[PDB]
Order: structure tokens, then C-alpha cells, then sequence
């Protein structure tokens, strides 16, 4: 007979099958094993704390009601129109903000019945999941971006999720991200939500997005460091040439202020203090300290010329030690201690 | 005897009730009485000329084919579900200056219809419309925006349908806060503007005309008082001794460079509109006065006693420019 | 027998259950016990006056026409497809701008009918609520984002909303707003709208958003104060090199106004005086006044030099006290009083 | 009797009216007289090359299969509920990027049948029509953003679109754009597609969007021109020292560069050369040439000083003349020649 | 009889036809041939790695059950609402981010059945595909942005896609992207994915998008090269004479820095080093090196002037060579070896 007519004989008006009840009703919880397949991973933005994915979701389970042993073909199937007429596990993503199917040229959902009752359900979803990013150390941060699947109305004694054996999460081959890069060390696990009614099952996968810092190290760190070195050599050599000293120092602090100011439209606009803001503030403070020590020299000037040269050599010996201990205490903090 | 039994024995199963035949067919025009109730009023974009607004648009008319009989006396207002909301007539209005309207569908449909004992019908619905009022900002930091919202019938001439306002507070709004503008509920003066189309009919319309007024305090402590300070500094540039000028040159050129930097940087926060605004006239007149101070110093150098005329003539023109400017733009 | 056939026997086109009339009709009002549980809290802007929340909403009530004892099932589940055949309160949010459910895998609604007529209804909404926030004191502001649930058709003679006993508003453990802090004192109370047609039930919860002053205080306030210190140390030095002193001095004014111009386009785009624009106006006023008093000193020098020295000393002794009095009358005004 | 009954008598299951068969089948093609009425016109962006229009669209054809002489209602206003029972021409806009209907308070369609079958159909659409914008000469240009209504699946042997004669495309009064001004000459035209299947009718209209350049003439032209004049005032002096020369060269180069930077921030993000970048690069090159003239002065200054004064007079004669030659060539090229 | 009632007997209920059994069931596969006519193209975004494309997708195949012999005309088409009565090839795009049909005046879909069974199916889609853009050499690069169709649930022994023989993919005539220019030589081949279930058919197009360089040459490269030449002018004039050389040096510093600051808001925000970033950092480094090797001369000046003249001449003969070697390296690395 026809495959559609045989499927109507299997789970239609006859045989007494109600698709509003779970398999193994009043018994053990079902064994729903699901894996994903991520194609896109885009728009990890720090202004709304989300990131968009475009996944395949394949979940298999068992039901003793849809066991057929008459048709020759072992892998039955049904079109995505009549998916109401079969019990599906009601999952939802526990931290998503917007989720939509795809229905281009056909609905992008595929259901398959095997001979043993191993039902396979493949959806193509587009998700906007929420990740709580913090940028307390901005150009060297790592992010743990979560994705949590969780049951909706079925407790632990009725439905249980678990990932597959080999390759439960896998990503498309040649994808890339603008800012971050997606490390291939994804931590899978269970974070079972515990409410007042039951312990609703929930599985999760945590990605480690690592930010690369080539553009920041080229255009914000090294030019500021070189401006500080220029303000160093402004006073390391010159002794009493004030028109070759004070305009140089003031245009240097102007250049440092403009460099620190024009790079606020190139950062995620947050309020808590970041690493790049600490670097900009300390560099501005050091160029200000160079101007202030020149002004102290000019104040003590107008003998005490040996004392003035002592101030000059003391500053020329203290600025290397101070800037180097700041440099060490900055990179060791934001590169080793916050690993 | 339940609340839907009287509806099912009142229309569509009982004696004939055609839901596309208007009340008083081949008779007097229907008088629909509308009054909106604004919840939120935001996103007044100067680059798309829209503004989103949420209204509780309710409309109340007369339907003599829906007189409640004496089957029950406790219910004066027999309700009806939004499921059969398509089952009885309703006036077909539309906003003639909208872009994309949509209903709200949270926890229920947000439409509610009442049928009264004396034949009256009331409809409330929660709309979130995004209208289109043109913003002609030619007086930008001190401008007003008189812009409006108009409801019109669709397919019914004025001898078939007619909108009138409730005439006692027919448009209201909450205590809201726009980012830039300041919605004036003092001037909320509404009115009819019927649309006589070219030969084909005479269609009704009503409208509410909001009078938005932008507040100037940010621009005054922004690109007005610093710019005026820079121009007064360029005036004070001359007071250093003109003999062997080592300070007149910087006291001119860095004021001019600072004003040029202020102009080319605060061309960003302004709305990107490519016709001449008021703030650009002010900034370019001030930059031209800085350049005129440089020119006067230059003709002092290349040729003195001209600064004694400059200090009493050029601020005497700055005050004339200021009074004509802040008299035409206020 | 199945619970679906039992529910069809209890309510539908066989029994006498009407889906349009409230329970215990022509009597006391039904009290709907409502609580929420937010998941995300982001997209709080200042140019649209809105924020976006992503909640679970659970509401319980009493439906006396669902009492049953001829079935051992204590809590009858009900599918969200045939959910429009049972009464549900016409709840809606009185300040939203856009609201939608989710259908991630199945419908994201749940209905549970208890044995004693208790009905529990749990939906999952995404809302774009509105909140009028003022920015009179911008980098030290507090906001009260309100959420107002209320009925639509029934007055307080039919429907009454009431919060749960314990934890009426719970927050997902681990949120992080981009430029804010969500406090843990959510003042929940009554709304009770008094319209012309009666009084409609209305409950509300007010959050607390305190913007933390890290990035503004380390990127704008301290650089502007640093340029003010440069303005002072400009005319602190001796007045022999008048072109060099006026050069540094003017350049300092240029640095301050370039700092303010760059700091313009990072702030929110409102059109009234924020507490950071008062600062960027007064510091520019002080650097300009320092330049103008130095220029007045050079206009005097044309009481030959003792007047010049006394003017320079009086200015260098009067500007610190004036700026520190302004600092007190600013910080104690904005930080402490309007907390 | 009632129109809801007479229309069912006229086109219902009783009467013979195949809804998906064109009028005058196996015969002459139907003449669809089409016109539009644009309400709004805005969001003409240079980042996606599309404008957004909001039109009324009336199309009126004739068919003898709907002629009636029963009762004297000479216009059967058919409701948009049973709109799928009347043949309507499958029109589609051949360059849109997304377009929708309006369904506020009622569907915004209308289908009125006249006495002789002169059926009229008025819809209200919101479209985002694509338009290839040419920005080879940015602030002084015209755009030919067009709009094509063409048939789908019907050749010209089945369906002929043709415009209304008495001024088809009307514009709502007081329709201003933020950048352009819509000219009052909207050129109609007969497009026609010649595919490998047949000839598909295609009516079209071409607007004209002349950009107004008041803002660019006030801000992007006159300040930089005055900067070049200031750089001429620099070398117009006979100082063979440089306390004013290096100062004015510094100032003019700095202002030209920061004005070019602000222009980069303000111009549209188009990655080919426009008629504003040419002008800014030429003005910066002229300031560079003036500073190199100073460099020649200071280098050849130690006969020597006589030849220096002679080349200074030559440059003071050349630079206004070369600037006037460039000004004439550029403005005649970009205001009258390509116009 | 009629074209809308003949299909009720050809494929309707009173005939042998089921809309989800494929043609030639349990036998040879069907050869669906696809072709694509691209109307619009653009929105190539480097922050979300997508690009929107508005296509006519036409797929044709031929079965046997849709054959007739008694009917007059050659090819009859059917209602786009009755598109669920025929087996259509289950197609989906392998890397979409969301796509939709069009619904203006009529659902922009068409299916036409010939007498010999050659079913044609032409739809209109509005996809937003994703292509990984690698901005390693930003202002001079190519992007191979692809488009991959794929079957969904039918392996390569049931459904086989193959491109049209004569002109498979053809872009519209007047296409103008904002930044890129679409090259007229479009590559096309077969993706042919291998999963754990079987071979899935997959055919792909690759558009080579070449970025234009005129804007970056006129506005970002030429002025910075001019600034480098001014840096050389800052020490080619007579040495150690007066405060007229450190002024030009630090002004070249400040203009190069505001150029390198303002040239980071008009670029794509990616967090790896690009070509223009390297070329701006090296130019800033050469300006800093010129100022540092003038500070060295000013230090060693205080026969001490002969050594200063020697190092000045060596620098004036070395720094143009040092810029030329870097210029040759940069241009032959980003224009010859990497195409
Ligand atoms: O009683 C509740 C309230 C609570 O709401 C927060 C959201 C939750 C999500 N899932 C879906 C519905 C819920 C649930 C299932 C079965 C009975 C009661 C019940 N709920 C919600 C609950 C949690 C847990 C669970
Ligand atoms: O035949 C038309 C076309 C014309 O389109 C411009 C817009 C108009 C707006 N209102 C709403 C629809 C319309 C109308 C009503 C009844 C019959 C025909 C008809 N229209 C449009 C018309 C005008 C006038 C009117
Ligand atoms: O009579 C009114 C007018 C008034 O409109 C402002 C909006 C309000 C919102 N809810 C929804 C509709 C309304 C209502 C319910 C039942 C009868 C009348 C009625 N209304 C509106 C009313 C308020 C209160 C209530
Ligand atoms: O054979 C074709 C291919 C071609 O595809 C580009 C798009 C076009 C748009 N309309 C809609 C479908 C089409 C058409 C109609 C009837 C038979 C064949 C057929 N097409 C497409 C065609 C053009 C013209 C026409
Ligand atoms: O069992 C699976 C999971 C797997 O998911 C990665 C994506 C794939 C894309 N196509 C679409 C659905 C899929 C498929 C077809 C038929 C049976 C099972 C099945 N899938 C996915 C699969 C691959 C291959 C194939
Ligand atoms: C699925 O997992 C549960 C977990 O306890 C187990 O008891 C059960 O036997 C498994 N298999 C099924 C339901 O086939
Ligand atoms: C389903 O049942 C079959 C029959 O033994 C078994 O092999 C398979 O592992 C089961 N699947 C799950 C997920 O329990
Ligand atoms: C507005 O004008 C129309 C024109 O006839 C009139 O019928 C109506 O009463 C007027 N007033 C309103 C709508 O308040
Ligand atoms: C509901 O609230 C009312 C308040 O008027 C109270 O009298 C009543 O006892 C409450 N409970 C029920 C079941 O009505
Ligand atoms: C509902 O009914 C139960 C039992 O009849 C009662 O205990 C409770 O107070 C009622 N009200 C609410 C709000 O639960
Ligand atoms: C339609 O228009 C064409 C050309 O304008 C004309 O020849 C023809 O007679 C018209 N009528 C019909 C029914 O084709
Ligand atoms: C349609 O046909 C009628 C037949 O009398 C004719 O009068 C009318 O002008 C035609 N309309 C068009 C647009 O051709
Ligand atoms: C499809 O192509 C294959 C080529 O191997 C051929 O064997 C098969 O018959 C073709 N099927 C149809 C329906 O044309
Ligand atoms: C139609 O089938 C025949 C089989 O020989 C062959 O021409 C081809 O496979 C089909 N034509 C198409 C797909 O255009």
C-alpha cells in the first residue's frame, strides 16, 4: 500500500494512538539524545549581550507505539505538514532572545521513523542566544558563551536529555568571526534547573571565544608607548632651551589626548573601567608628569644649577623605572594572573 | 441564555445580518465618534521623518440592527469575543500618513468590542503606529515641528461615513519624556481636514496636530557659548603689543584652528541633513570672524593705528550680527 | 482512558463549559495570582526611551467548573494548540511597545489544571517596555524602570491581579547590563488605574538602575582636570618668554576644547544639560579665563613689574580655591543630594 | 438582493467564473490601466542602494464575465475577505528588496466592480525599491531612482499594462527628503522584458532626486577655502625668518587634515573617489606646496636673498593663478558640463 | 475541461498521485536542473559576514505522472495557492541566514506543467547569505563570496542537482555595489557534501568581489605620504639654527596622529591587523624616527657641529632609501604575490 496510507494506518484515526502523551507513559523517562551542527556564528555584540547562531538540531528518541514490521522500507518518513500527529519532545533554549525556523522552498524540518522506533527529528533553527559578557580586561579577554537546551513542562522522571557519543557539537569548516576566534575546546555538560515543582532537565555547551588583539596592539598601544618615549627624550637631553622644550611637551600631551580621545568610537561603549582605558589614563598621566617636572625645573631655576641638574638626572632615572614597573605590573596582571 | 447565545440569536444565524452592509443603509451617514489615548511617543527620526506612537484608538457608533431585547436586564453592555470580531460591521479607517501599523498580541488579542442596550457599539484597540510627519529643520537648534496624524475612511464617501471627535478631551497622553523634543500638550489643537479627491468622491478625515518644540540648553552649553568664547578670545588676540608680534600670531591661529576643529567635529552630532541650518550659519559666521581677525592683523603687519579702529569696529559688527541672528531665529 | 478524551468530556462541545464567561460568574471577582521570572535584561537605550525584557510569566487562578474526582490524574496537562477552549485572563502590559511569544521547538505556553479547580498558566514572553528616563545628572543617575501588568476588559468587579507571596519577581542569577547595574531592591506595588468606566486592576514592579561611573570618571573627568592643571602651571611659570607661555597656554585651550568635542559624540544624544556637560563647560571656562588673565597681565606689561607680579600671584592663589569650591559645590550637589 | 448575495450569484460556485483564468481567454489580451499615488518617499540610503516608498496602487481592467443588470447599484463594493474569487493581474515590482501590505483596522484593499465589468482594484503598499545610485560626483549629482511594475508569468499576448493618461504618478504635497528634493518631472516610460520565453509587459516611472548642496557649500567648501587663503597670507609677507611662517604652515596643515578627517566621518561610506575627496586632496596638496615654498625660502636663504625674493614673487604670482585655473576646471567640470 | 478542473483529474483525488512520493519511486533519481537570475546584490557587511541577494530561482525537472494526451494547448500552469498538491524538490540553501518569498499583489511563485512532463518552478527569493570575509589585506583584496544550494532529506541517489547548460547564473545589467564591484567571471561548481548518512547533492556559485581602492588612495594613503615628505622637510632645512624644526617635527607628529585616529571610524571594525593599519603604523613610526634622530642631533650639538652635519647628511641620504625599500616591500607584497 501507499506510504502515506500505511502511515495513516500506523498513527491515524485507527489503532488508538494519541500524540498528546509521552511514550512509556507512567514509566521510565524517555531517552532523548540530541546533537547540534553550527553553520554560522555571528554578531557577538557587547551592546545587547547576545550572539547569533544558525544551527541544525538533530534529536532522536524511542516510542514503542510506532513500531511497524510490515512495510519493506526500514526508514519511514513524513513531511513537515503533519508533525502534530506524532509526539515530539518539547524543548526550548533556556537563554535565547529570538528563535525562528526556516521555511525557504519547503519547511526545513525533517522527521524520520526507523523500524526499531528510533525517531529522528532534524530542525534548522536560527537563534539569538544571550551571553553575559564582561570587559573588565578588554583587549585580552576570553568569553564563555553558553547554549542551553532545556525541557518545558517535563520533569526529570518524564524526559531526560543527553548528548550523543562522538561529536555532539561540531561547527562548519571554514567559518570566521570579525573580532573573536572560536576555540575548538567546547565544554559540554549538564546544568539541571531546580524549581519548586520538579528538576527539569537541561544540557549545555560552553564555547570559549578568545579575542585577538592585533589591531589594538598596532593602533592604540604602540603609538601611545612611542608618544611616551618621545616625551622621555624631550627632557632626557635638553637642558635650557625652553622654546625647544615647552611647545614640544604641550604638543606631545595634545597628541596623546587626541590619540586617546579619537579611539572611543572604536570600543564597546560600557561604563566599567577597561584595560585600554587604564593604559590611556596612565600614559596621559606620565606625559603630564613630564610637563610638571619641566615646570618644576623652570620654577627652581628662577647657584643651584647643580641641584637643577640633580633634579633632571633624578627624573631621567625615575621615569624609566616607573614606566617599566607599570608596564610589567600591567602585562603580568592582564596576561598571567587573569588567565 | 449565556453571553454568546444572544449574539448567535442576534446575528449570522438569526434573521439576516450582513456584516458588510453599513447601518442605516440607503439613509443618513454613519457618525463614528473616535478618541485616541496615547501611551508612548518616541523615535522622532530626522533622517526618516517618522515617529512611533502607541494609541488606544476607540470608536463608538450606532447600529440599529443590534438592539438588545428584553431577554436579560442585568447586562447593559453585552460583550463579544475577538474571535467573532469579523462577524459584525466596523468602520474601515486607516491612517493616511502611516508607514507600518500593527496590533498587539500579548497574552490575548488587544481588541475589545462592546454592544450596548440602546444599539450603540464601542470598539477599543491598542495600535502601535509609525506615522510620517515631515521635519523641515531650517531653524534646527531653535525650531518647532508642527506635525500631525490623520484618520481617514477607506471606500466610504462623506455621505456614507463621517468621523467626529468626542469633543470633550478627545486626545490624551501620559506624562512622557522625549529625548530631544518636548511634546506640548498645551497646544494639541485638532481638527477636520476632509480629502476632496480628484473627481472620485469626497472622503472624510480627522486629525490631531502635535506641536513639538526642541529645547536648546544642550546646544547653548555646547556649540554656542564655547564658540562665542573662542570669538571673544580672537578679539582679545589684538591686545598684545603689535610691535614685533610674537603672541598675536598664535593668539589668532590657534583660536581659528580650535574653531575649525569644533566645527568639523560637531558636524557629527547634528542630524545629517544637506541644507543650510541655523547652527551652520552661526559656526561659519564665527569662523569667518576669526579669519577676519587674522586678516586685520595681517594688514596691520604688512602696512599700525588700524587696530584702534579694529577694536571699536569689528565687535561693533559682531553685536550687529548677533542681534540680527538671534532676532530672526527667535 | 486518555486525558484528552477526559478533557473533551469535561470542557468543549459536550459539557457545559463556556470559554467566554469568567469563573464564578455573577459574584465576587476572581483573584489571579501572578508572578514573573526574568531571563534577559538589555537594550536599555536613551534615544528611544525603552528597554527589553525576556520573562516567564506564571499566573494561577480558580476555575470552579474544572473540579473533578472521577480521574486519578492530579494535574491534567493541556496542549497549547487546543488552549482557546478555556478561560484565561486578558492580561496585558500597560507600557509595552512590542511583545511576542516564542515557538522554538513547540509552543512555549503551558496550562495545568489541578484537581481542586486551580489553573496554572505559564507563558514565555519577550517585551520591549518603555520607561521615561531623565538625564539631568547623567553619569550619576538612577532610573526606575516600571513594568505594569493590567486587565483590558474586566474591571475590578471581575478580575483582580495580586502578586505571589514569596519571590514575586525573581532575576536570573548572573545578569550583566552593558552600561548599568540592576539592583536587588525591586519595589513591587499597586497601580490601580482610575479611568472613566471604573477602576481596572493593575499591578507593577519598579526596578533600580544605577549607572556606575568608571569609564566616564577615568576617561573624561580626570583628563579635563589634568588640562585644568596644565592651564594653571602655564601661568605659574615666569613671564619672560611671552610667546612660549602664550603658545603652551593657547595649545592647552585647544587641547581642552578638542577633548570636549571628542567627548561629545560618546554621550547619549539628548538635548538638555547633563551633569557632564556642566563639567565640560566650566573647565573650558576656566582654561579660557586663565588665558585671558595672562593676556591681561601682558597688556599691563607694556607698578611697572610689581603690579604684574602681584596680578600673577593673585591669580595663581585665587584659581585653586575657586576651582576646589566649584568641585565641592558640584560633587556634593550631584553625587550626594540627587543620589 | 443584498450585495453579499448578488456577488455570490454572480461569481459563486453556481455561476461559471473560473477565478484563475484571465478574461477574454483564447483571445485578445486584457488591458490593465495602472497608476500609482506616492504618499511618502524617504530613506534613500547609499549603503544598501535602495529607497523606501509608500504608495496607493490603482489598477482597473474590464471583463465581460462580470456584467450585470439586476439592481441599480452601479458599484458592487466587494470586500477584501472574499477577494480570492476574482481574477486579479499578478503584478510584481521588478526591482524591490522587500514590500508589504497595510492591514490597520481593516485590510487596506478595495475591489469595486462597475456596471459594464469595469473592475477597479486599489491597494496600498510599502516598498523598498532598489536603485543603483552613482556617487562619482557626490554633492552635485542627479539620481534616476526608478520604479517598474511588470507582470509575472503572463506574456504580452495575455496581459498588457499601460499607464493612465491624465497624470498617473501623483505626489503628496509637502514631501521633503533629508538630502534630496524630488523634481517635478517624473518621466514615465515603457520598459519591456525580452526573455527566452516571451515578452513580459513592464511599465515604469523614473524620478529625479537632485541633491541640494547648501550644507556642503557652507561647511565642507568655504572653511577649507579660507584655510587656503590663510596659507597664502602666510607667504605673502616678506619675513625672511619664520616665527610666523612655521606657525601659519603648522596651523593650515593641521586645520586641513582635521577638516578632511571630519569629512571622512560625515560623507557616505563609498569606496570610490567622489567630487569632494578630489577637492579636499587638492587643497591639502596646495597647503603642502605653500609649506614647501617656505622650505625653499629657508633652505636657499644663504645673489642668494635676491633669487629667494624673485622665486617668492614668482610663487605669489603662480599660486592664485593655479588655484583659479583649478577652480574653473573643477567647478565647470562638476556643475555645468556633467549636468 | 477547464485548466483549473483538468488538474483535479490529472493530479487530484480521483487519480493516482501523492504529493510526497518522489517521481520514479524505488528506482532511478530525478535530475532537477537549477538556474538563477540575480536582480539585486549588496549589503555586504563585514561585521556580520553576510550579504543580501534577491534572486529568481528556477528549478525544472520531469516526471511521468504529470503527462496528458487529450488536452489542446502545450503547457498549463496552476494556482500558486495549490502548490502543495505536487512533489517539489526539497531544496534549501546551505549557508543562508534567513530568506523569504514575496507577496506583492500575488505570491511571487509559479509552477508550469508541460505535456511531456517537464515541470518548471520559478520563485523569487530575498536571501541573506553568509560568506566569511577575511580582511587581512583590507584596501586591496578579493572576496570569494559563495552560494550553495543543497537537498534536504533526499540523498544523492534520489535527487541530483545540476546547473543549467547555457548561462546558469546571470546577474542584472545595472548593478552597482557601494564598495565592491562584482566581477563578470563568476565561478560555479559542485559542493557535494559528505555526511554520516550518505552523499547529499550540493551545487555552488562563487562571486569574486574585488574592492575598489580609489577612495583609500585619494584620502588615506596620499595625505600620509605627504606627511612623510613634510617630515623629511622638517630636517632637510639648515640644522640646529632656531625653534623652527622641532615645531614642524611635532606638528607632523600631531597631523599624522589625527590622521591615524580619524582613519579608524571609516574602516570595518575587525580585531586583526590589516594592510592599511600596518601602513599607518609604519608611517607614524617613520615620523617618530625622524623626530628622534633630530633630537639626537640637537643633543650632540650641545668641532661638535661637524658630527651633527655628518649625522644630518647621513640621515638625509638614508631615510628616503629607508622609505623606498619599505614602499617596494609593501606594494609588491599586497599587489603582486597575493594578487
Ligand atoms: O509554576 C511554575 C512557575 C515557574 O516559572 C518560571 C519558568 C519556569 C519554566 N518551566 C516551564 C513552566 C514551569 C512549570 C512546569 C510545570 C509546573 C509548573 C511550572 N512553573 C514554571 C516555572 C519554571 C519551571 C517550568
Ligand atoms: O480608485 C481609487 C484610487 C485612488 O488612489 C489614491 C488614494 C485614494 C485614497 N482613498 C482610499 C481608496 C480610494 C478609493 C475609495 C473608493 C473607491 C476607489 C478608490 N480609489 C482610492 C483613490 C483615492 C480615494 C480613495
Ligand atoms: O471607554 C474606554 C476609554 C479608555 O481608553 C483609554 C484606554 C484604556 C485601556 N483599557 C482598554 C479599553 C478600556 C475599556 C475597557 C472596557 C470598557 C471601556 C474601556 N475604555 C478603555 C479606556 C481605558 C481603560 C480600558
Ligand atoms: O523560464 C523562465 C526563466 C526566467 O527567470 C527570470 C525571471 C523571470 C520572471 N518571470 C517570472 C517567471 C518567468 C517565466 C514565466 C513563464 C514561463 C517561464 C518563465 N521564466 C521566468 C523568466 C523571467 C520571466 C518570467
Ligand atoms: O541526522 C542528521 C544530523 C546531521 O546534521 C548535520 C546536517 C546535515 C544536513 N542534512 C540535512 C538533515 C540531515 C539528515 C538527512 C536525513 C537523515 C538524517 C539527517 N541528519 C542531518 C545531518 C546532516 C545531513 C542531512
Ligand atoms: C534513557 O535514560 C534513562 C535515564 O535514567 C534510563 O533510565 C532509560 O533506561 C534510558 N533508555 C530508554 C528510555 O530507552
Ligand atoms: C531505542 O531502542 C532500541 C531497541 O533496542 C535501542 O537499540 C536504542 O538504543 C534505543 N535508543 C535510545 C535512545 O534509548
Ligand atoms: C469637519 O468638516 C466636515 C465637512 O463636512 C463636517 O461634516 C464636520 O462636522 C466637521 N467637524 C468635525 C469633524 O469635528
Ligand atoms: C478574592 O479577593 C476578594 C477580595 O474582594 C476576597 O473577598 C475573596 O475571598 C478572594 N478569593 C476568592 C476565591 O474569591
Ligand atoms: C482557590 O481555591 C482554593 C481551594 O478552593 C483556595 O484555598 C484558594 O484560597 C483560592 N484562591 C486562590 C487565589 O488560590
Ligand atoms: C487593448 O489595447 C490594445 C492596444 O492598446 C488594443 O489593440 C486592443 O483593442 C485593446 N483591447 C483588447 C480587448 O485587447
Ligand atoms: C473596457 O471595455 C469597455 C467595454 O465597453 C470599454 O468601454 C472600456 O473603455 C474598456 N476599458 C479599458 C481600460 O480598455
Ligand atoms: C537522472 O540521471 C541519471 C544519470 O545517471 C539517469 O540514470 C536517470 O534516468 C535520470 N532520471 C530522470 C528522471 O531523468
Ligand atoms: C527530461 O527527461 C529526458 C529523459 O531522457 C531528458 O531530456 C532529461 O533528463 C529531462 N529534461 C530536463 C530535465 O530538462
Amino acid at each position: 500500500l501507499s506510504p502515506s496510507d500505511f502511515l495513516d494506518k500506523l498513527m491515524g484515526r485507527t489503532s488508538g494512538y494519541d500524540a498528546r502523551i509521552r511514550p512509556n507513559f507512567k514509566g521510565p523517562p524517555v531517552n532523548v539524545t540530541c546533537n547540534i551542527f553550527i553553520n554560522s556564528f555571528g554578531s557577538v555584540t557587547e551592546t545587547t549581550m547576545d550572539y547569533r547562531v544558525n544551527i541544525f538540531l538533530r534529536q532522536q528518541w524511542n516510542d514503542s507505539r510506532l513500531a511497524y514490521s510490515e512495510y519493506p522500507d526500514d526508514s519511514l518518513d513524513l513531511d513537515p505538514s503533519m508533525l502534530d500527529s506524532i509526539w515530539k519532545p518539547d524543548l526550548f533554549f533556556a537563554n535565547e532572545k529570538g528563535a525562528n525556523f526556516h521555511d525557504v522552498t519547503t519547511d526545513n524540518k525533517l522527521l524520520r521513523i526507523s523500524k526499531n522506533g528510533k525517531v529522528l527529528y532534524s530542525i534548522r533553527l536560527t537563534l539569538t542566544l544571550s551571553c553575559p559578557m564582561d570587559l573588565k580586561n578588554f583587549p585580552m579577554d576570553v568569553q564563555t558563551c553558553t547554549m542551553q537546551l532545556e525541557s518545558f513542562g517535563y520533569t526529570m522522571n518524564d524526559l531526560i536529555f543527553e548528548w550523543l557519543s562522538d561529536g555532539p557539537v561540531q561547527v562548519a569548516e571554514g567559518l570566521t568571526l570579525p573580532q573573536f576566534i572560536l576555540k575548538e575546546e567546547k565544554e559540554l555538560g549538564y546544568c539541571t534547573k531546580h524549581y519548586n515543582t520538579g528538576k527539569f532537565t537541561c544540557i549545555e555547551v560552553k564555547f570559549h571565544l578568545e579575542r585577538q588583539m592585533g589591531y589594538y596592539l598596532i593602533q592604540m598601544y604602540i603609538p601611545s608607548l612611542l608618544i611616551v618615549i618621545l616625551s622621555w627624550v624631550s627632557f632626557w637631553i635638553n637642558m635650557d632651551a625652553a622654546p625647544a622644550r615647552v611647545a614640544l611637551g604641550i604638543t606631545t600631551v595634545l597628541t596623546m589626548t587626541t590619540q586617546s580621545s579619537g579611539s572611543r568610537a572604536s570600543l564597546p561603549k560600557v561604563s566599567y573601567v577597561k584595560a585600554i582605558d587604564i593604559w590611556m589614563a596612565v600614559c596621559l598621566l606620565f606625559v603630564f608628569a613630564a610637563l610638571l617636572e619641566y615646570a618644576a625645573v623652570n620654577f627652581v631655576s628662577r647657584k643651584f644649577v647643580d641641584r637643577a641638574k640633580r633634579i633632571d638626572t633624578i627624573s631621567r632615572a625615575a621615569f624609566p623605572l616607573a614606566f617599566l614597573i607599570f608596564n610589567i605590573f600591567y602585562w603580568i596582571t592582564y596576561k598571567i594572573i587573569r588567565h | 441564555v449565556p453571553a454568546n447565545s444572544t449574539s448567535n440569536i442576534l446575528n449570522r444565524l438569526l434573521v439576516s445580518y450582513d456584516p458588510r452592509i453599513r447601518p442605516n443603509f440607503k439613509g443618513i451617514p454613519v457618525d463614528v465618534v473616535v478618541n485616541i489615548f496615547i501611551n508612548s511617543f518616541g523615535s522622532i527620526q530626522e533622517t526618516t521623518m517618522d515617529y512611533r506612537v502607541n494609541i488606544f484608538l476607540r470608536q463608538k457608533w450606532n447600529d440599529p440592527r443590534l438592539k438588545l431585547p428584553s431577554d436579560f436586564r442585568g447586562s447593559d453592555a453585552l460583550t463579544v469575543d475577538p474571535t467573532m470580531y469579523k462577524c459584525l460591521w466596523k468602520p474601515d479607517l486607516f491612517f493616511a500618513n502611516e508607514k507600518s501599523a500593527n496590533f498587539h498580541d500579548v497574552t490575548q488579542e488587544n481588541i475589545l468590542l462592546f454592544i450596548f442596550r440602546d444599539g450603540d457599539v464601542l470598539v477599543s484597540m491598542r495600535l502601535s503606529i509609525t506615522l510620517s510627519c515631515p521635519l523641515d529643520l531650517t531653524l534646527f537648534p531653535m525650531d518647532t515641528q508642527r506635525c500631525k496624524m490623520q484618520l481617514e475612511s477607506f471606500g466610504y464617501t462623506t455621505d456614507d461615513l463621517r468621523f467626529i471627535w468626542q469633543s470633550g478631551d478627545p486626545v490624551q497622553l501620559e506624562k512622557i519624556a522625549l529625548p530631544q523634543f518636548d511634546i506640548k500638550k498645551e497646544d494639541i489643537e485638532y481638527g477636520n481636514c476632509t480629502k476632496y479627491y480628484k473627481g472620485t468622491g469626497y472622503y472624510t478625515c480627522v486629525e490631531v496636530i502635535f506641536t513639538l518644540r526642541r529645547q536648546v540648553g544642550f546646544y547653548m552649553m555646547g556649540v554656542y557659548a564655547p564658540t562665542l568664547l573662542i570669538v571673544v578670545l580672537s578679539w582679545l588676540s589684538f591686545w598684545i603689543n603689535p610691535d614685533a608680534s610674537a603672541a598675536r600670531v598664535p593668539l589668532g591661529i590657534f583660536s581659528v584652528l580650535s574653531l575649525a576643529s569644533e566645527c568639523t567635529t560637531l558636524a557629527a552630532e547634528l542630524p545629517k541633513v544637506s541644507y543650510v541650518k541655523a547652527l551652520d550659519v552661526w559656526l561659519i559666521a564665527c569662523l569667518l570672524f576669526g579669519f577676519a581677525s587674522l586678516v586685520e592683523y595681517a594688514v596691520v603687519q604688512v602696512m599700525k593705528r588700524i587696530d584702534l579702529y579694529a577694536r571699536a569696529l569689528f565687535p561693533f559688527c559682531f553685536l550687529f550680527f548677533n542681534v540680527i541672528y538671534w532676532s530672526i531665529y527667535l
